[PDB]
């Protein structure tokens, strides 16, 4: 094996199905998802 | 939100932005109209 499917999952669209209030509750948890997205971005560019 | 450079500067949390490609925000198409549906039925009330 050399490569895997380069996938990226969005913070809000995955966690909350386009609810602004649900987004606000998610933003209370802080930088979880943006670090999650950054780690998966690191994987994506890493694979290339 | 001034220009694509400025979204990069804010997401990076740095005024200087070095060489590369940066994900800042997520594009989205906002729902424009709305539709609500329910099946037509022949069960008219015989009250008349």
């Amino acid at each position: 094996p050399v490569s895997m499917t380069k996938t990226s999952v969005d913070c809000t669209m995955y966690i909350c199905g386009d609810s602004t209030e649900c987004s606000n509750l998610l933003l209370q948890y802080g930088s979880f998802c943006t670090q999650l997205n950054r780690a998966l971005t690191g994987i994506a560019v890493e694979q290339d | 939100a001034l220009d694509p450079l400025s979204e990069t500067k804010c997401t990076l949390k740095s005024f200087t932005v070095e060489k590369g490609i940066y994900q800042t925000s997520n594009f989205r198409v906002q729902p424009t109209e709305s539709i609500v549906r329910f099946p037509n039925i022949t069960n008219l009330c015989p009250f008349g």
